[PDB]
RNA sequence: AUGGGUAUUAAUAGAGUUUUUAUCGGCAGUAUUUACGAGAUGUA
RNA sequence: ACAGGAUCAAAUCUUCCUUGAGCGACUCGGCAGGCAAAAAAAAAAAAAA
RNA sequence: ACACAGUCGGUACGAAGUCGACAAGGUAGUUGAUGG
């Protein structure tokens, strides 16, 4: 939520970048909602 | 030597009676010094060794 | 912007130390050694035999 | 420009250095870091944003710990301002105070003292400090307060006096200057501000009867005329009772003012009884107000029989609405003041004792002691002895339930004496609890309290609290001058009879009694050595003997560890050590 | 309940009855509160209404506090102001009597 | 004193005041400086 | 500042804890003193009226 | 100005707001990576 802010944070979330990298290494309204579900998946 | 030569006569007698060296025992934490002995030690080393008590003349009415 | 010190601890108020108090080693779930006890009578005999020879 | 900064060799000694794991005195670089290049937009914003974040985080803080942590975090940010200091103080008061000796708060206090002369509203700072209990800082600020009292507003001066009185700090020069400044403005001050000024004087125990008489005359005149930032000029019964309590504290016995107050209170009682719809009862006063009035008259020893009878009649009429604590206090004062042989007084006291014995389970230690005194000072019709015995039994049963009540103030000595009287023997547990709790009250004791507690202990022995007896002996030796000949003689007799104190107190006490007898030529009809070094306490080390032993001078994982060991809070900062590098590699 | 006595003087009979009923519903049994409240109820009989009397009877019956003087006063006042009663209110009033055996 | 109407010492809101040498001649005119607070969220 | 705090509570004279090192130490806050005059080897030497 | 005193570059608004904002929280608009 701190990164999905509408007006846009001035800075990228490097902490999320690094945590996600380590994790992966170590292992019309309804249509819009479906697209949101796709990005969630 | 400074402590022995500057302390009072009774304290000197106690020092003589004590087995071993008093300063060594104090530093090792084996014997508890007296107030006069601590005062002379503080005079030697330049700093207090316990919370120094100052005497004020204040009274609550 | 550089601060160097001869000793282990630094005096900065709001900066953490690198030399810290020691913590007890973490426990383990296995016994690294096995023990087997001598028979009490033979142990008593041996202790008695050694006692005079030593002291 | 060229930033001249060098690190020098110095004059240390590190040959055969020994590592003690003690910090060095100071940081090596103490010269100011003067940047020789202009900052960028981001750099300057980060430099200046403390002016917003400090106040924002002070407002967001809901604890003194958070407030002090934020202040310490911004300690190095200059330049702090009077409104910054005032916001910090106000937030501290609202969150509920803090230790005025914590070094984090000492930063704030030292900054306040540094910028004292630049404060426009110094009295507001002083009020905040008094509320926070920073007695030392408040005392220091009087130096700069003194030459500005004549320039402040009268309500500011009244608040200043109240703040000084609240911490019981006497500053006679300041109070005299305040009185001189308020001389021309007193008549126009609101009743609340007059009460504040007089309460400050009472708390400081400055007996300015010249001021008290003027205030009493002003209040009487305003009441006679009678018959949102300032406050009304015309007083109320509450203001009159507050001024009367101030007069009781300062021992100002103004019979005219008390006559006025008695007339007003009798009229109020009559109107309250006349009231009929049960919604306008206690409109002008309350049971606590009645208790305060009765206490005022008892303390001043002014025997207004009509007023006391009217108060007792009102209490009888509407006792179901009277809190048990109010009933206990009223009974105590009325029984101490009036004879119990009067029919009305006896009937009302009997009903009050019935209700109080009913409500014993709700009473605290003070109310219990007052009830014990009142139940014995009363003169009931039936079962005089059984009533007192049952009252004492109930008080004993209730005391055990208040073991941990280390906050309430009461007369431990009188309670113990009542429990041990007429051959009655106190319960061991209750006696132990009471003697344990008596230690808190020693700083509050009078000579009569000393005598009464010693009497109680002597009677109980003839159980013994050796520590309490020793403390009593030491304190009376310190406060020998406070005692009259008879008081000192009886106190020493009781001290000896309750188990003799240590010789270190017994001998000098005898010397003091001896000197007092000579000076006062006092020798009752019924009526040692020099101190030895062996009699001195062994906890101290005034003897030359040496003893085996020691003198012990000592008494989010990263965030938790730093808080536990280093002792400060990271807040938004984050810490990591090399031990966790492989998790990021 | 233990702090109610300190506020009894700022309340009315209706307010005290409401507090007592709420505490009874919560499930508190403290005879001291009921015994203290009885005195106020008896001192303020001239202002109680039919619902007030029924509520008082029911709450005291549920609490178990028994006082013949209180119940007689309640009955007398209810008879005095019987004109304002309804059938459920009368049943509520009489249920306390039935439960308390008065 | 079955005890605190109770014994003793309120200078208490006021502990406050301009010395010595010296017959006669001479200097003493000006500037700077303390609230770099948001009195105020004004007395509840 | 014995200023704040704890305790079956301290020899008169604080048993301890707090006060990051009670602002380097001690003071002042209508404090502080650049120029003139009058003096003047560095310095010192005039209270105001 | 360190400068035969010139040359090439040279600060990246607002959230300084707040009735804010997938999986956990022990509710901090805080947190997920890391045993020898």
């Amino acid at each position: 939520s701190g990164y999905r802010r509408g007006r846009g944070v001035c800075r990228d979330r490097r902490r999320e970048n690094l945590q996600g990298d380590q994790l992966e290494v170590r292992a019309a309204a309804l249509d819009a909602a479906i697209e949101e579900e796709n990005i969630l998946q | 030597k400074f402590v022995r030569l500057n302390v009072s006569e009774a304290q000197r007698q106690e020092i003589k009676n004590w087995p071993g060296s008093v300063v060594r025992c104090i530093e090792n934490g084996a014997c508890i010094p007296s107030r006069e002995l601590q005062s002379r030690l503080e005079q030697v080393v330049g700093v207090p060794l316990t919370r120094r008590k100052k005497r004020a003349g204040n009274r609550r009415l | 912007k550089l601060f160097v010190y001869a000793g282990a601890l630094h005096p900065h108020w709001q900066v953490p130390q690198v030399i810290v108090p020691a913590k007890t080693p973490a426990e383990v779930s296995f016994l690294p050694f096995s023990v087997e006890r001598a028979d009490p009578v033979q142990a008593a005999a041996r202790i008695a035999a050694l006692g005079d020879r030593m002291k | 420009f060229y930033y001249r900064f060098h690190k020098r060799i110095g004059k240390g000694n590190f040959n055969r250095y020994l590592e003690f794991y003690q910090k060095p005195r100071g940081i090596e670089n103490t010269l100011r870091l003067r940047y020789n290049y202009t900052p960028t937009f981001t750099a300057k914003k980060r430099s200046e944003m403390w002016k917003v974040n400090l106040v924002k985080k002070i407002a967001h803080a809901t604890d003194a710990k958070q407030v002090l942590d934020v202040w310490t975090y911004y300690r190095h940010r200059r330049t702090k301002r009077p409104y910054h200091y005032l916001l910090a103080l106000q937030r501290l008061v609202e969150v509920g105070g803090c230790d005025p000796t914590d070094f984090r708060f000492r930063l704030i206090a030292r900054g306040i003292y540094r910028t004292a002369k630049r404060f426009i509203n110094l009295p507001r700072v002083c009020v905040y400090l008094a509320k926070l209990n920073a007695t030392g800082d408040l005392q220091d600020l009087s130096r700069f307060l003194i030459p500005q009292v004549e320039a402040y507003f009268p309500f500011q001066l009244c608040l200043l006096a109240h703040a000084f009185g609240s911490v019981r700090l006497q500053d006679k020069v300041l109070f005299a200057a305040i009185d001189e400044a308020l001389r021309p403005h007193l008549s126009e001050l609101p009743a609340a501000m007059l009460v504040k000024l007089t309460q400050g004087y009472a708390g400081a125990l400055v007996h300015n009867y010249g001021l008290l008489a003027r205030v009493s005359l002003l209040l009487q005149q305003r009441v006679s005329r009678a018959a949102r930032h300032s406050g009304p000029l015309l007083p109320t019964l509450h203001h009159l009772l507050a001024f009367g309590r101030v007069c009781a504290d300062l021992k100002y016995q103004d019979f005219g003012y008390l006559e006025m107050l008695s007339i007003q209170m009798q009229a109020a009682f009559r109107a309250d009884l006349a009231v009929s719809s049960s919604r306008e009862t206690f409109q002008r006063f309350s049971p606590f107000s009645v208790q305060e009035l009765v206490e005022i008259f008892h303390r001043l020893k002014v025997n207004d029989v009509s007023l006391l009878l009217a108060a007792l009649r009102h209490v009888q009429a509407r006792m179901h609405d009277y809190p048990p604590s109010c009933v206990a206090s009223i009974g105590f004062c009325t029984a101490q003041m009036l004879p119990c042989d009067a029919s009305t007084v006896r009937q009302v006291h009997a009903q009050m004792l019935e209700v109080l014995q009913e409500a014993v389970p709700l009473l605290d230690l003070c109310s219990l002691g007052q009830l014990a005194a009142f139940a014995k000072k009363a003169k009931p019709r039936r079962n005089r002895s059984a009533l007192r015995s049952s009252v004492f039994e109930a008080v004993e049963a209730r005391v055990l339930e208040l073991q941990g009540d280390g906050r309430t103030v009461f007369d431990v000595g009188r309670l113990l004496e009542l429990l041990s009287l007429n051959g009655r023997r106190v319960s061991e547990e209750a006696f132990h609890i009471l003697c344990r709790q008596a230690h808190r009250h020693h700083d509050l004791f009078e000579p009569q309290d000393f005598c009464r507690l010693a009497r109680a202990l002597a009677r109980v022995k003839c159980l013994q609290a050796s520590s309490l007896v020793n403390a009593l002996a030491r304190r009376t030796l310190r406060q020998e001058d406070e005692f009259s000949p008879r008081d000192f003689l009886s106190l020493l007799r009781s001290l000896t009879l309750a188990g003799p104190p240590d010789r270190v107190y017994a001998v000098p006490l005898k010397e003091k009694l001896r000197r007092k007898q000579v000076l006062h030529n006092y020798f009752p009809a019924s009526q040692s050595e020099q101190l030895l070094e062996s009699d001195l306490p062994p906890s101290s080390r005034q003897t030359p003997t040496l003893r085996k032993g020691r003198l012990l001078l000592g008494p989010l994982e990263e965030k938790l560890r730093i808080a536990e060991e280093e002792g400060w809070d990271l807040l938004h900062r984050r810490v990591a050590s090399l031990r966790q590098l492989k998790g990021w590699l | 309940a233990r702090q109610l006595p300190n506020a009894l003087y700022q309340l009315t009979g209706k307010d005290v009855l409401r507090i007592l009923s709420s505490l009874d519903a919560a499930g508190l049994a403290d005879m001291l509160a009921c015994r203290q409240v009885a005195r106020k109820l008896l001192a303020e009989l001239d202002e109680l209404d039919s619902v007030d009397l029924a509520d008082a009877s029911a709450v005291f019956a549920s609490q178990g506090y028994r006082n013949p003087e209180l119940y007689s006063a309640l009955a007398r006042r209810a008879v005095d102001v019987k004109d304002s009663f309804d059938a459920p209110t009368v049943f509520r009033l009489l249920s306390g009597f039935s439960q308390n055996a008065v």
